[PDB]
């Protein structure tokens, strides 16, 4: 039983660029930076061009 | 300005003595009586009085009697006949290590423009105000200084907002992280700027109170926090070692925590009432020394600050939650009509009033444990 191998295919393993293997850090800092780039579209703040829609 | 190194007062005497950039006024006749801070006033017009009587109060300006002894005076002190009153020069404040009084330059600096909405955000900010100080309900992701990347938003650029009727804009007595919200304080005056300065300075009896949601619920419902920590420069960010025991290098961080209601061992509402500043103390303690991060707190509790517990209320997906960290019930030291201190507060923000009224806790309460 121990001794036999077993091989683990790579397709269980989550994909490089996933969220859940990219730390919640990196996750947290991009939304609170769209956060704050919605808040600067929302009051007009200097050297900030409405480029969107809605 | 650079060149300045700090000196010991030996250093700084030594340096007054040996400096050649000295202008001697000699006390004549007609100027014998005179006070010193007339005396002063009338020879340096250009001068304001605010650094008249730092340089007279700390030294750099003062009177030779003929003594062989250089005599530190009062501003209200009056002159004698034949005596010289020795005062340093431009020369004397740049061409050497001594750094002036933070008054006398003439350092200045550009302004910049603010939108209507921007004003009218930062109106509708403003929490409490009067002749003195100013406390506005900071929000969530803003930050207070300004960023790595110089194009982006910050309260100190939006201070000109909230100039009312005042020819200088107001000072942030005290500074915030990013993530978390609630009360800051402006100093409306310079003197009302140094005078409260001493409140944000490390203190043994607490005047706020940082309310938290934190994952999980600390073995004891109140205590303390103790935790010396060791910030040093890294590659891009600041390492940040926490240790019990003191250090040479280290700062102490400490605070009084209250679990004012828990739901279950998954989590709790926790009061923090910090004794000391520094960069991170409150998420750091909740996180290491509570074992219990707060329930926004990516930085500190990655993947645990976010549970499963909450996927009714909250996604468990959504890494974007803004931290359940608020400061709430600033006291300052002017009181009211009643005769007690003006303690202000700020509503919780969106997310952790919806988790406050999804557990079923009230929002609005009076904290007494701040008087």
């Amino acid at each position: 039983p121990a001794s036999r191998n077993i091989v683990v295919p790579d397709a269980v393993h989550a994909k490089v660029g996933s969220p859940d293997t990219l730390p919640a850090e990196i996750l947290q800092k991009r939304a609170q930076r769209a956060l704050l780039m919605q808040l600067q579209q929302n009051v007009i703040w200097e050297g900030t061009v409405i480029s969107d829609e809605r | 300005h650079a060149r300045y190194r700090p000196l010991s007062l030996r250093a700084r005497q030594t340096l007054s003595e040996k400096s050649d950039d000295l202008q001697y006024h000699v006390v004549t006749q007609e100027w014998f009586g005179e006070r010193v801070d007339s005396f002063l006033t009338c020879h340096y017009p250009q001068w304001d009085y605010e650094t008249i009587k730092r340089l007279v109060q700390q030294g750099h300006i003062y009177r030779y009697r003929k003594n062989g002894k250089k005599k530190f005076t009062r501003l209200t002190d009056r002159l004698e006949f034949d005596e010289l009153l020795v005062v340093p020069t431009r020369a004397f404040w740049e061409k050497q290590l001594a750094p002036p009084s933070g008054v006398l330059e003439e350092t200045d600096g550009p302004k910049f423009k603010l939108s209507a909405t921007a004003r009218e955000m930062a109106h509708n900010m403003v929490l409490f105000k009067n002749e003195h100080v100013i406390v506005i309900n900071k929000p969530h992701g803003l930050p207070m200084m300004p960023t790595d990347d110089p194009q982006e938003m910050s309260i100190a650029a939006m201070l000109p907002a909230w100039k009312f009727t005042n020819v200088a804009k107001p000072v942030v007595c005290h500074n915030l992280d990013r993530e978390t919200s609630g009360c800051v304080v402006l100093a409306r005056t310079r003197n009302a700027h140094r005078m409260l300065g001493r409140m944000f300075v490390k203190r043994v009896v607490p005047n706020s109170v940082y309310w938290s949601f934190c994952v999980g619920k600390p073995t004891v419902n109140y205590g303390r926090v103790r935790m010396h920590f060791d910030i040093t420069r890294g590659n891009k960010g600041d390492i940040i070692v926490a240790r019990p025991s003191p250090t040479k290098t280290s700062k102490v961080a400490i605070a009084e925590f209250v679990v004012n209601a828990s739901a279950l061992e998954f989590g709790s509402f926790i009061s923090f009432y910090p004794l000391t500043t520094r960069r991170h103390q409150e998420r750091i303690m909740a996180a290491h020394a509570l074992r219990c991060p707060v329930l926004g707190d990516a930085k500190y509790g990655g993947d645990a600050a976010f549970p499963s517990s909450l996927s009714l209320f909250w996604d468990p997906e959504n890494k974007g939650l803004p931290l359940h960290l608020h400061h709430r019930k600033i006291q300052l030291p002017y009181k009211n009509t009643a005769g007690e201190f003006i303690c202000v507060t700020a509503p919780l923000p969106t997310q952790m009033e919806k988790t406050f009224k999804k557990l079923g806790w009230p929002c609005e309460v009076d904290d007494p444990l701040i008087p």
